Formats: C-alpha cells, structure tokens, sequence
C-alpha cells in the first residue's frame, strides 16, 4: 500500500466514530515519514483511553504488581484489595525462576488480603498488618514483603506506609508499600514508574554506604528484562560469556539482593526503556552509574549491542566479545539458511506494550520479513521517535488502537502474519491469518539472544506454513 | 547452543551444563540464597500437621484463592444475550484481565469493553463515561443491547448507575428504547457466581417489571431454564439436547454456546446466538423457571417468585443419576411431557458403565473444589459411583450451602471420612492432601502445584490432578465438554476411572519390579 | 500380611519384605536364572540397530501380532443384522475367544455359537452337527436368522456349507424360508477384516442374488452405507447423525450399535436393533452403495458393482478433514441434499480447534498401527496437523494399500521422514521406537507392552502409548468414542494434543529443576 | 426352594429343546442328595457339547497353551498354526511372574507361525524348523521351546515329534512337541492331560541320572497352581513360614528348573487336582513321591490344610504350623469381622472350570454365604463325587451348562452374587445381579491363603453391597 492508500484507510474507518471520538483517534493513528523524526509532529500517545472503544490497555497495578514487582522470586507480593486482580494476574506472565516455589520462592502463588465489605467500611490496615504476621508464620524464608494496592485502597483512605514503617521496624524486615491503584495513570505505564520509585525509596538504597561486596571492573547489571521464557537467562550466558559479570537482572528471575547489589556495578545495560528508564536515570544521578539501551532480538541486533557493550570496558571484553560472535555464527548462520526462504517476502503486523512494537523489528528483518504495521498498548513519545527510525517508509503506527481499529486495518492490509496478545489471538485466527502472541510468546522462547532466534525463527515457520491455513473455506463455497 | 535440526526451547535448553554452571554461579554469586538443606528442611514442614494447624489459623491472609470477582461473572451472563456487549463500568484494566482470563479457558475471543473511569472521576463521578462510552460502543460495536455491570472503583465512589444511564438517554447519547438493564457488581461481596445472579437478575428487571399487567404464567407453554455460571459448552447443549428429545418447549436465558464457539471460516464474528430479548420478555408467560444452579442464583429465585410468580422447583444441580432423574421427572410433571425412551436408555447406558467400572471406583478417595452447585453435584456422583469425597472444599461457600451438602454426606456410607470446608483455599488444600492424603484430587488448573508440591515429598506421595472445572488453562478443548445430566455423568465416570487406571499402570510400569501387575486386561 | 482398613491387593502386596525375601529366595534356589548382568546386557542389545536388521530379516517366527483371524470378523458382521445369531461352524474353542476378546473391548455380552465339530468329523465332516447346531439353535436362541461362518479345522477337512445347510433344510432340521446366510471364513486367507467383508457377502448375496429381476437403481431415493470392521460405538452413530442432519435417506447395512450397548435395566436382551432383511432385500433399489472401509470390502465391491449395478464412489475412509469433506461432498452429489449449515459449522470448529492446538502438535513424531483404512486416515489426519507419522505399521496391509500411503506421505512435507510397514509385527515396531524413537505411539493395548520396554532403556527414552484402535482392554469405555468424521477429527485432535501437553507437565514437574517450565496456561 | 421345586425348574428349562438335546442335557443337570455319594448315580461329565446350545468351552489348546504350558517362565511357547488362537490367549489369563519380558521371560507374549494357505497346502515342518532357529538368534536367554498345536497341525499330517528331536539335538535345547489341536477331546481338560504327558515325555526326566541336588525332609512341590494374581505366592508364604521348602511352582511363577528338580522333592501338595493329578499320578509310581489334595480358599480350610500338610513331617514342621495359625488367626478374624456381617445369609451360584466351583465354597461360609448352585465347564465324575460333599442338600448342580440354561436358572432361583466368567459377566449384571469374575478375579487377588481372603472378602463385599445395584430401575417406572 502507497501513503495515499493508508491514509485514505484511516479515514474510512475513523468514519463510524462519533464526532468527539473521531477526533481525538485521529492525533493516535499516523504514516510513517523519513522527512519526519519528531514523533510530536505526527502522533499523540500516553493519553487516556476513550470511553466504551475496546482498548487493550491493563492499569497500574498490571504495570507494577504484574510487571516490575511480580517477578521478584524471593520476596512475597501481596494483591492488597478485593480478590480479582490477584487470581487474574496469578501465573499469566511468564517470568521464569529457580527456586522451590511456596519454601524460599512465591512467584506463580496469589497472596491476597481477599477484601470484604467489611474492610471498605472499616479500612484494610489492621487486616494488612495480622496479614504480615501470618505471611511471616507460614513463609519463613521469604526475604520481604511488597503491599500492591488495588482500586479501593487509597479510594478510601488507607494507610499502608504506615503500616509498611511499623510492621518493617517491628520485624526487621523489608516491607514495601507500592501505590499501583488501577485508578491511576491511563495504563500499565504509570505502573512501571511508581513501582521504580517504590524500589528506589524502600529497597535500592539499603546499601548505599555498606562497601562488603568486592567489585570488578567488568560489573553490570541487566536492566528491563523480565525473563520470559528464559529471555533473560540467554542474554545473560552471552554477556557472561564476553568476560562480564551479571550481578543483577531487574526483575526476571531477580533476587532482593541482587536488587541491593545494583548501585556498586559499573554499567546499567537497559532492555526495556519504557518500564526501567526512571530507575536507570535515578542511578546515574545518585551512584554515577551510566546507563545504555540495547536489543538482544536477532542476529544483527545481538551481535550490534555486544559490540557496543564491550566497547565501554577494555581490550580484553573487546576481545572476548569477537570470540562469541565467532562461536555463535554457523549457528545463527543455520537458521536463517533454513527458515528465512520459508519466511521472506512476509509481512508482519504487531501490536504489543511499551518495547517489543519496534524492538523484534531486525529479528523479522533477519528472516525477510517485513514489518508493515506497528503500535503499542501504553508508550510515550520517546518510544514512538526510536519507532519511526525503525520502522519502513509509508508504514501504519498505531497508539492505544481500537479492537475496531485493529480488524479494520488487518482487512485492508492482509498481513501474512500478525504478533500481538491473548486478547487478539484468536479474532486474527478466525480470519485465516497465522498468529503468534508477542508477549508470552504463546507457551515457547526463549526469544532473546543467538539461542532465542532459533526458536523464534522455528516458530514463526510453524505457524505462517502451516496446513491448517489452506483448510478454512469449505470446498463447496 | 542450538543444534539447527532439534532446536531446544526452555525446556530443555536450560539443562545444558553451561546453563547449568551459569544459573548456579548466579545463586551463588548474587542471590544469598538460603542453603538447600534449609530449604529441605521448611518444605517438610509446610506439610506436617503442626503447620496445617497454624495454616487453618489464618484470620487475614488469603492464599491460592479459589473463586474470582463478581464483574467477571456478569461478563460471563451478559455474553448469552443475542448481539450484547458486556460493558462494565469502572477501570479498564478490569475488562483487560476478565477477556484474557476467559480467552485462556475458551480458546475464543471474549468482547467486553471499559468506560475507562480515571482517577479524575473521584472529584466528579463517572456519569461523563457512562454518556461517552454508551455512544460510543453503540455505534462502534452495533450491539442490540448493552448490559453494564461495575469495577470496584466505581463501586467505592458511589456512583448511581441507573441515574448515569437514564441521564444518558434523556441528553441524547444512546436512543430511549436502545436497551441498557444493568447491575452493581462489587468485588469486594460474594465472588464471580454472585456478579452472575446480580446481572441476571437486571437483565430480567428490565425486560419484564414494568410489563407484567399483560402476563399470564403457563400461556407460553414453555420452561424457563436459567443455566449460572457455566464454562462447559456441552452443559448448555445437553440441556437443549435433553429438552428438546423430551418434546419440551423451553427459553434458555443466557445461551453463550455459539458465541464461545464459533467456526473458523475466514470472518471474525463478535456475536452469535444467544438469547433473545423477545425470550426474556416474554419469559413470565412461561409455565415455571427452572434454576440449573440454584445455590447462585438466590437473587434470581426472589425475582421470578416475587414478579413473575413462577413456583420455582425445589431441584438440585442435575449432576449424577438420581438428579437428573428428578430434574426430568419435575420437567415431566411442568410440561405434563412424559420422558421418552431415547432418555429412559441413555440412563440404562449410564447405568451398565457404573456397573462395569464399579471395582476401580470403590473406595477411590478425592479431594475436590470448584463453585458451590458443581461441588454438590460432583459429591453426590461420586457417592453414587462408590468413592468417598474426603476433602471438599468450596471457598465462595457458605453455611447454608454446607449444610446441605453434610446432609448428603451423611445419607450414604461413602460419606463418612468426608469433611466440607467454606472460606478455605488452596493453600488450606495443599495442607489437607499432605495430612490425610486421597488418591486423587479433582479440579481446575491451579490444582496442578498441589500435584507438583506432593511429589516433591516422594513419587508416593504424589497426587495428581484430574481437572474438572474452571479454570482450565494448561490442557485444550476440555471447554467441549458436558457435567450435567446423564451424558456428562458418562464423561465424568470415564475421566475418574481411566485416570485410576492409568496411574495403575504407571505405578506397574517397572520391569522385573512392579509390572507382575501391568495386566493387558483391566 | 494384611491390616484389616487398608487391604493390599497383589500391587502393593508383594513390594513387602517378607514377599520380597521369598521371592529372592525362589529365584536363588530352583530358578537357574541367569545372572542380571546378562539379562541387562540382552536387552540392550535388543534396542540396538544391529539386532534391529536381524529383527527384519524374520521369515518364519511373528511375535506380538496386529491382527486375528477372519471368523472375528465373520462375527462382528453378522451382530449387525436383527436378531441375528452369529454361528460357526467348526472347533467350540474359537468361539468362546472371539466372545471373551470382543465381551472385553465393547464391557458388553456377545452372543456366538459354534457346533461342536471334534476329533470324529475328520472321518465323517460335520453335516450332522450343522443340522443338530441349526436346529438347536433356532430352538433355543430364538434368532430371526442365523450366519454361518467356518474355523479352520472345517476348512481343512473341506465342509460345504452350502450343500449342508441345504441338507439341513432338506431333511427338516430348519424351516425351508429360515434364512441361513454363509462364508467361507479360514483363519490362514488374510485376517479378521477379511472374514468381515466374506460374511457381509455372503448376507447380501443371499438376500438378493435371486431376485434382482425387479430391482431399479435408484429407486427407493436412498444411499446403502457398509461400514466394514467396527469397534467404536461413536463411528456408527456419527454417520448415521450426519446422513440425517442433511436429509439424507440411507441404509446402514450391518449396524451392531443397538446390540453393543444395551441398557442395564434388569433384563438382559440377547439381541436388539440391527440392519433388518427388509433393508437388506430392498437394497439394490438405492441410487448407490458407499463403503466406508474400502480397504477391506473388495469382495463386496466386486459383488454390489457385479450384481447391483451401482457405480461405488472412489471414496477413503471419512477420517480427517479434507476426507470428511470428500464424503460429504460425494453424499450430496449422490443425493441431491446440499451440505447443510450445521455440517458446515461443526467443519469449522475442527478447523477452529486445529488453528488453536496447531503449535503443541507441530512436528510430533507418531508411531502407529491397526487395520489398513483406520491406519491411513490416522495418517492423513496427522498431516493435516502438521504432524510427523514416522512408523506407519499394518501388519494386515498389501502392497497396492501400501502404495496408496505412500503418495498421500509424498503429497505433503510431514511425510518426508515416514516408512510404511506391511506384513511387520509389534515386535519389528519395538526395533523402530528404539532406533528412531518418536514422542508417542498411536495404537492398541499390545502397546502397553512397548512403552515399558522403553522405560526400561531410560525414562528419557519411554515413548508413551495413546490407545487409539482395538483391542482396547486396559481403559474402560473408550469404545464409546468417535474416530470418523469432524467429530472423530475433534476428539483425535483433543486426546493428541492433551497427551502431548501431559507428558510436558510430567518432564517439567520435578521443583528446582525443571519446572521453571510447569506453565499454568498453554 | 426345594428339592421338588429345583427338579420342576430343571424340566420346565429342558421344554424348549429338541427331542435329542433335551435329553442329553437333562443327564448333565442334578439335585443334590445327601442319601447319594456317587456322581455316577445323578450326573454324566466330560461328554461332548451339543451342537448350536452356547457352551461357555474352550478347547485342548486352551488347557495346554492357556492353562498349563504358557504360565512357564523361561520357556518360549509357539502357538503353531494360524494367528488367531495364540491372539486371542496373549495376556487374557493373570497367571503371575517375575521376569524381564522379552529378555529372560517370554509369558505375555505372543510367538507364532502365522500358518498362511501354502502352510496348509506343503505342511508347516519347514517353517517350525526356521522358526526355532529365529526363535534362537532373536531371544537367547530363552532355557526351552514349547510347540502348541492348533487344529490343522495334526489334520495336514506334520512331524512336530520329528522337528522337536532334530532341531532339539542340533541346538542341545529342550524342545517340546504338543499335540493339543483343539478338535481333541471335548473341552480343556484332554488338553490338560496331554500337557502333562508332554511334560513327562520331554522334561520331568532330565535330571533323573543327577545326584548335585542338596535335598531337606522338608521339601516339597506346590502342583497345579498358575499364580492367578498371584495366588501361588500368598501359598508359598505360608508353607515356607511352616518350615517347607518350595522346591517348585506347577505352573505359576513356574521355571524349566524347578519342573526339573521336582523328582527330588518329600511331597507334591496338589491344588488343581484336574488339571495335575495326571503327572502327580505319574511321579508316585516312577519316584515315589506321595502326593495330597489341598485347599488354600478361606481360614478354614487353609488352617486344615496347613495342619494336614504337617502331619507328613515331623514335630519340629507341626510346631511351626501352630506358629503360622496363631500369627494369622487375629487378621483374618478381622476380616471376617468387618465383612461377615455385611455378606451373611446371602445366596450365591457358581459356575467355574474343573476345581473352582467347589474349591472356594468354604471361603464363601466363612463370610456366612450360601452357595445355591455350581457347575464346572470340564471336571469329571471324580470332581462330582467331592463337590457332593462340599455342596448343600437340595442345591443344584450342572455340567457344561448352556448359556440358556444358565440364564433361565438364575431368574428363577434369583441369587445376591453370581462367581463365573468373562463371557458370563455382562449377561448378569444387565439383570441387576452383582457379578465376580471367579477365573480372573476381576483383575484383583490373590484370594489364596490369608491375605488371599482379606482381599476375597474386600471384593464380595464391594459388589454385592454396591449402590449401583439399587438405580436399575428409572424411578418413572
Ligand atoms: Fe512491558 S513494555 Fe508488558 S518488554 Fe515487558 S508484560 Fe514490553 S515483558 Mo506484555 S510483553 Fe517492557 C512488556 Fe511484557 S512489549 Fe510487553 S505488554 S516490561
Ligand atoms: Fe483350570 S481347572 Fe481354568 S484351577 Fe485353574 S484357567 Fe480351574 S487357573 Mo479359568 S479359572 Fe485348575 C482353572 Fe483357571 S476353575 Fe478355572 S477355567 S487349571
Ligand atoms: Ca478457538
Ligand atoms: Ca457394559
Ligand atoms: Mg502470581
Ligand atoms: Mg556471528
Ligand atoms: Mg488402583
Ligand atoms: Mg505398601
Ligand atoms: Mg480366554
């Protein structure tokens, strides 16, 4: 399609809204330009979503509680509120861990203050502190406690830094007091910022002049890598493989003292942006730790930010870092002379949250695909500049799009493949187009890193090849 | 590493030594891990009877909850309407996990929109949403109905939801007759089952209350049947099935089965089926209401007894042999249909597979947990499949409903080690099947920690999952299947006897060792 | 020993240390056994290549057989035809086999006689004892008609049974109208789909052969179906339910369904429903004749093109998608009903689910066996899946059938790394999940027997059974299930891809160590 | 009912026959008479089945393959002839083993020579021969090879005899020739005894020259028990706690070795008395070896029998035959007093093989039930003379019963529990009558000895009282 076409496009479909709708939709869809970088110029984003629309968006406490906290292994998450949000969010997202799960790891548990009526009438905060009591009984060797506040809590008046402070002081424990209210902010977004702030104001600091742990000068941490599927784990063996040394990974697989042991690294090595930008920024202001954004989605990707990586350490990193290009080459190498054949020509629309939208671009490129379509559920306009540079001339962007919107656009375009949620899934499928989900990476990965793109690459083949998509229309329509 | 022609992912990937070495050196490292045999040494614990009686104390911390929010289950209602869209009034991120949670358990796309309430609405309420995203979904989604329930945000600030909709119609946002029956579904009362009734029960309010002058019970010749809280496809269908094979007229009031099954031919279809709002009006015409699963639907009863003056039948669950045998004889009796040979030999049928599978089930012990109807029904089977129910358990319960189900319980002899628990959860579960542990647990996919905790103890302590219920996330298309009437008792008999006998057969697998027992013929 | 409250029963008895003592003491005393390091030492090297291509170069030995012998199948016919009591003629032994094997796959009664041939009839041949046994029968068992079949020692010895039941007539033994329909069925011509086609032929053949003087092709509007060899109850009913869904007017011919699956109600009913002589007689006045196993009904063919004059379609066995859709397409030619919209829609849910599951079955690899049109529709529909059916084996299969496979593998790319095996046993099947292990095997309860030698090599190495074909004797009720059609392609779909994902939660349940991967949703 | 009412029931059933069948069936149906001891004055046995009746018979192959020959271990046995016999026999009778299948042991197996057309038309010597040197290179552990003749073996004229010796002297291996074609005979029993003759003929003397055997007083042979579900073990136990030595199991667990060293034992203890009295017979006259009758079905008469057993021996083996009564006396009292009650007074009919049918009347008073009626499909007079003495004044008996007659006596005489087998089972139940299956034990047992009838007494109980009994009839009728 030229840029006349797609444009005509979101018009026509903009046509069923009404007129208010219409015209704030319109500041959120866009064409990309190379005469245009500045994402101000051409797209809104970060706004509220409009009423009754069928945004895909979640809230604060999917960004905090589900996203950021979540993941943490050796610390219990407690879904302070009604029961729903809890038994949601419980195991939905894969963030991997070791650990030895209800002893000294609770990840994939619901830990819940299960509110009644009784305690909007009455408040919640003797009910939160009888509840720290019995997670202490019962969960021994968990590590700290963090209190993820649902809709009701601040709606009514609740105290829980208060309680936070004196249960903390009472049993010399780490207890967090996390705002993540689903009233607030317009998305997960503002989830991932206050829940950076409650580790920077009850968690980052508790080191800050105890110098036990011997550093090296080849000290960093992972930063905005949730560990889906074991994404985190193959970025790590690299790193480490390079001559590194991974003391942190923020949150997949994450530990409270590896969180503790951030502020002594040397370098800050940020995936996701958009959820750990404010943390990374807080640590080069306070520690003087200098932070970088890299992409570990495919070949080129991969081999670019190790390259980059490495240039900030010494001849020897340098060195070590050409090493595991070399080593991983035939096997990189092999996967695209098996799958990209298979795959090129394709084109590809995604729509995901606040990174993969832009960041899984190269690896698409990698195996001939072309990304035609892109969009995110919450980004900012940082996010949407990095987009555009990208993404393809003419190409359609999409910010907090309309379910509406979404089948619109796919029926027009006709993607050979579509990389989006669970929420998406199966519309998509219905229309005979191959779908892969792009956050859980429907039950498989891990995605990052040279072992992840093998994986990648054999499951988008799976799926875009595959018979059931010829089977559709009955022979005799 | 990859090798190219057997690509490994997480699993087993993470199992080469230089992962291996790497995760270890990351524990050891960074993480101040506590020592293993520390961690040995707790796991023992949380399964010995000191800490069960510790666990069993707990006032204030819920732990592996078993039921889920209201709005999630007026969700589920309102989907069984003709060309509804579920709308619920609130914070959107509410509506992102009731689709997903849905989409995991069904394999379908599950439409339901926001008003998207924002801090803002504190200060001034959320009628502007309510105006907005009225018209919006209206002429976005054309649905022929909307049927608005609440986040529990909405809930706290207050907000009139009757006011905001007729204030809606009145400035112009949506057409007077377009219809919008509605309830309050707060989170923070009952569970999903509850948001259920509370939508039903709207649902039915506004098609019917200020109509009734025109009513005459039994002038429609039908039955009303009102299904609850229901995620099995075959539950609906049997009931059809049963009805129609019987010669009965029927209106089923809230009828998802095509909606959460539709084909895939190369078109998305956000609607199919589904009752419709003729049925609903019309539905106080009808001869009686019968409820499906009476122990949710107490606010329903009140309405068609009170408004509509249907005597309702005192009928359980129709789940198992003796149920649904007096479901169809009350049907029987309503309709004045005799019931016909085709259901009089499906349950002869029923009948030779309980006494060809009798020997396996005997004294099979199970611990089991879903919402309160599907627990009662489900005991009662296995009664009468020779089993014994040790270890039930229904956290959206209550007293009543226990009582009952004691009652139950001590009208048969494979009720006599059995014990139901309410307000428990599977945290309190997990400490029951260490302490007294059953051969088998029955329930929905979160059972499977349960299964994987126990065989940390020893593969013979293991207890493993036969997944009836909701959800069901990690196993495909087990939605398909039916629980109710003498069909689903067939599906249930079936599950329960051959996971007996495949773990028999696992258990015997070993040669030279236990497989003196692995007989061709069981 | 045993404590009164928990008796043992053989599993887990003899695990007690006292047996264990005993049982050593047997082996080290009397047993001459030979030393486990040489027990270890054979059976690894029976997993081997080399004792592999020894395995395959057999001429004389079979171990571990996929078939029986024809007058199984003579059997399974003959109960498909109203009150119809199946007799053979020959040796007693036979007949209480093939009751006892088919009374433990259908849990059913199988009502069979035989005449008692013995040791005297090689002077004499067995004339009396058809006389006595027809008369006897008739007297007794009450049978509207009785089908005669032969076992192999009245093969051998050369008994006409044309010329006997004639006699029988002759000499008053039997009413001269009493219908005797016979075949030849000898246990050393091929296997028990063999005697099923024989008998079903020599029914048609006496009900019609005389008086086709005044039949018209087409007259009676309707389509005849044979079904051929047929163990699950699901297979008849799915045909018979999509015939009549659209408007299709037919005759089953040979329908056990009714007679395999009686209610239990108080009395026992030594016969019901069937094809009735009516059918059978007015047969040659269809449009046509389908056969829904061609595979194994040549002679029936040969008979109806020969004699009928109908044009049989070229039609597979109806088993997956694109073969479904090929008989219903051919049904709606013959007939001129269109494909209905519900037949149209339950296609694309198949297609719905396929869409749904399609990543977990993805280039598994299967091991399977069974009778020749079973096994290439389980073929087919693996292909469909995106599956890889690497051992394909009929022991019962020819050549011309293997060729058939064989282009349907060459036609897609999952059939690349698939060999097609005719004439080999379940023992050269074990070589090949040894030496080419795939993820499951597809097949009957023999199976069971594999899987525990591949536990044996490792647990890495076990390939676990997923019991699909028959016998099935160590799951109850699985007979009830459906492998033809959408139907069937659904519950084949579900059963392969929750195998699939059980096996996974096994490999991944063991705590800090690989369940990093014990996902809740899949 | 009485006397006069069984004889009625008798003749009203016989009506339905023909002249010739009515009466030859009458002379195989009986009333008890205790006035009368020998069965030659009230029935005639092991005749042929008429023709067309629905006998529950099998055939010599059956009692040689099935019964005696396949329970042997170490031994491989080739069901010789076309597929279906040895198909339809592989794994259907749980006579109990321990052993590496496939590798030393080879009972759940099926091994034959698959006779095709050109086997009937040029004879199937050639093929045996072949066969056992397949046999040979593909299972090398096997200690011996049985050939079990299906019906054309004999009707075509082979030389089994003549492979066996040949091949049997050129590989030094025992090789066994059966002539069990089940045209022989009229039932299983012939093929019982010609397995012993075999047994005699090609194995039992082969150690006769051998002096290596360090023999007791107190050894001693268990004959005539194949170990269903393990029954032959729960003896063992017994006899070994009494001070015996187990020489050999004939043929339950059995292996060629102890078959061999059974000539060197004090005692051959015999269980089946149809099935062995033959070779027991046998080894009384050539080594002298004494034998005795047996029965381990139920405290009573284990006790006696364990005390009978003794009385052969001397003080020391008496002393600890009061040891083994009085450890077991507590357990089996509780079982009778946990299931007694549950079962007393209840009226059950029998109808089994050749020593079933009386064998187990004794564990049935033991729980205070009655047994009305019983019948063997094979025992001869010999076995009616001792099941005279077991069965009640007035109860009926009946030889090779016919499934009509079988049905129609049970509707009249209407027992609680029904004890027969597979082909038997479906038919009862389908009337409302709890059935268990008396050859396989319902895929339970043992039922042999002590902890035999715990589990005896657990399965009656479990059946009879079962609540599916009481939902047969639709409450609408
Ligand atoms: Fe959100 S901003 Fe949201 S790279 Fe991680 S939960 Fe990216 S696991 Mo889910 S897939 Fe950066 C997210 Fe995951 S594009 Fe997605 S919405 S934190
Ligand atoms: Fe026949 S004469 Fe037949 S004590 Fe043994 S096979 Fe007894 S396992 Mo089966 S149960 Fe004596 C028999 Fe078994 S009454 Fe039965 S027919 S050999
Ligand atoms: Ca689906
Ligand atoms: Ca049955
Ligand atoms: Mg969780
Ligand atoms: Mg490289
Ligand atoms: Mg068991
Ligand atoms: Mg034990
Ligand atoms: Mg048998």
């Amino acid at each position: 399609m030229s840029r006349e076409e797609v444009e005509s496009l979101i018009q026509e479909v903009l046509e069923v809204y009404p007129e208010k709708a219409r015209k704030d939709r319109n500041k959120h869809l866009a064409v990309n330009d190379p005469a245009v970088t500045q994402s101000k110029k051409c797209i809104i984003s970060n706004k509220k979503s409009q009423p009754g629309l069928m945004t895909i968006r979640g809230c604060a406490y999917a960004g905090s509680k589900g996203v950021v906290w979540g993941p943490i292994k050796d610390m219990i998450h407690i879904s302070h509120g009604p029961v729903g949000c809890g038994q949601y969010s419980r195991a939905g997202r894969r963030n991997y861990y070791i650990g030895t799960t209800g002893v000294n790891a609770f990840v994939t548990m619901n830990f819940t203050s299960d509110f009644q009526e009784k305690d909007i009438v009455f408040g919640g905060d003797k009910k939160l502190a009888k509840l720290i009591d019995e997670v202490e009984t019962l969960f021994p060797l968990n590590k700290g406690i963090s209190v993820q506040s649902e809709c009701p809590i601040g709606l009514i008046g609740d105290d829980i830094e208060s309680v936070s402070k004196v249960k903390g002081a009472e049993l010399s424990k780490t207890i967090v007091p996390v705002r993540c209210e689903g009233f607030r902010g317009v998305s997960q977004s503002l989830g991932h910022h206050i829940a950076n702030d409650a580790v920077r104001d009850w968690v980052l600091g508790k080191r800050d002049e105890d110098t036990t742990f011997a550093s090296t000068p080849y000290d960093v941490a992972i930063i905005g890598d949730y560990n889906i599927g074991g994404d985190a784990w193959s970025s790590r063996i690299l790193l480490e493989e390079m001559g590194l040394r991974c003391v942190a990974q923020w949150s997949g697989d994450g530990s409270i003292s590896e969180i503790e042991l951030t502020p002594k690294v040397k370098l800050n090595l940020v995936h996701c942006y958009r959820s750990m930008n404010y943390i990374s920024r807080h640590m080069e202001e306070k520690y003087g730790i200098p932070w970088m954004e890299y992409n570990f989605f495919g070949p080129t990707k991969t081999i670019e930010s190790l390259r980059a990586i490495a240039a900030k350490f010494d001849e020897s990193i340098q060195k070590k870092c050409e090493e595991v290009i070399a080593k991983y080459k035939p096997e990189w190498e092999a996967v695209v002379a098996k799958y990209r054949p298979r795959l090129e020509g394709k084109r590809v629309m995604l729509y995901i949250g606040g990174l993969r939208p832009r960041h899984v671009i190269g690896a698409y490129e990698d195996l001939g695909m072309e990304v035609v379509g892109t969009g995110y559920e919450f980004a900012h306009n940082d996010d949407y500049d990095r987009t555009m540079k990208e993404m393809g001339d003419s190409t359609l962007l999409y910010d907090d799009v309309t379910g509406y919107e979404f089948e619109e656009f796919v029926k027009r375009i006709k993607p050979d493949l579509i990389g989006s949620g669970i929420k998406e899934k199966f519309i998509f499928q219905k229309m005979g187009i191959p779908f892969r989900e792009m956050h859980s990476w429907d039950y498989s990965g891990p995605y990052h890193g040279f072992d992840g793109f093998a994986i990648f690459a054999r499951d988008m083949d799976m799926t875009l090849n595959n018979p059931c998509w010829k089977k559709l229309q009955a022979p005799w329509e | 590493s990859q090798q190219v022609d057997k690509i490994k992912a997480s699993y087993p990937l993470f199992l080469d030594q230089d992962y291996k070495d790497m995760l270890a050196k990351k524990r050891d490292g960074f993480e101040e891990k506590y020592p293993q045999d520390k961690i040995d040494e707790v796991f023992q614990w949380t399964t010995t009877k000191e800490y069960q009686e510790l666990n069993f104390q707990r006032e204030a911390l819920t732990v592996n909850p078993a039921k889920a929010c209201q709005p999630l289950g007026a969700v589920l209602c309102a989907l069984g309407f003709e060309k509804t869209m579920p709308y619920v009034h609130g914070s959107q991120g509410c509506v992102a996990y009731f689709r997903s949670y849905f989409n995991r358990h069904f394999r379908e796309p599950v439409s339901c929109v926001s008003d998207s309430m924002t801090e803002d609405a504190a200060v001034f309420g959320g009628q502007q949403n309510m105006k907005d995203g009225l018209q919006n979904c209206k002429a976005t989604y054309k649905p022929d109905m909307i049927a608005v329930s609440t986040t529990c945000m909405a809930e706290v600030i207050g907000d009139d939801l009757n006011a905001f909709i007729n204030n809606s119609k009145k400035e112009g946002f949506i057409p007077d007759e377009f219809p919008v029956p509605f309830a309050h579904t707060p989170s923070f009362v009952g569970s999903h089952v509850t948001g259920w009734d509370n939508m039903f029960e709207g649902i039915a309010r506004y098609f019917t209350l200020k109509s009734m002058d025109d009513k005459v019970v039994g002038s429609n010749k039908k039955i009303n049947i009102v299904p609850g809280f229901e995620t099995y496809l075959g539950n609906f269908r049997v009931i059809k099935r049963m009805l129609s094979e019987m010669g009965v007229g029927y209106s089923l009031l809230s009828d998802p089965e095509e909606v959460l099954d539709t084909p895939a031919d190369g078109q998305f279809r956000m609607y199919a089926g589904g009752t419709t709002q003729e049925e609903m009006k019309d539905a106080p015409n009808a001869l009686n209401t019968v409820l499906l699963q009476p122990w949710h639907l107490e606010k329903t009863k009140k309405f068609v007894e009170g408004t509509w003056k249907h005597e309702v039948p005192k009928l359980n669950i129709p789940m198992g042999l003796d149920w649904t045998d007096e479901f169809l004889m009350k049907v029987s009796e309503i309709s004045g249909q005799p019931i016909p040979a085709s259901l009089t030999k499906e349950r002869g049928r029923l009948v030779d597979m309980m006494t060809d599978s009798h020997t396996w089930l005997h004294g099979k012990r199970f611990a089991l947990w879903g919402d309160p109807d599907f627990v009662m029904g489900l005991v009662k089977f296995l009664l009468e499949l020779g089993c014994e129910p040790v270890h039930i358990l229904c956290h959206n319960g209550n007293k009543r409903w226990k009582k009952a189900v004691d009652a139950i319980l001590a009208a048969s002899p494979y009720g006599k080690n059995a014990t139901v628990y309410i307000g428990k959860d599977l945290w309190h579960l997990r400490s029951l099947v260490f302490t007294d542990k059953p051969d088998f647990m029955i329930g929905n996919s979160y059972g499977k920690f349960i299964q994987r905790d126990t065989l940390h103890k020893g593969k013979e302590f293991e207890v493993p999952l036969i997944r009836i219920g909701f959800p069901i996330f990690d196993r495909h298309h087990l939605h398909r299947s039916t629980t109710l009437g003498y069909e689903g008792a067939m599906q249930i008999l079936t599950t329960l006897v051959n996971s007996i006998l495949e773990r028999l057969d696992e258990e015997t697998r070993g040669m030279q060792a236990t497989d003196y027992n692995h007989d061709l013929v069981r």
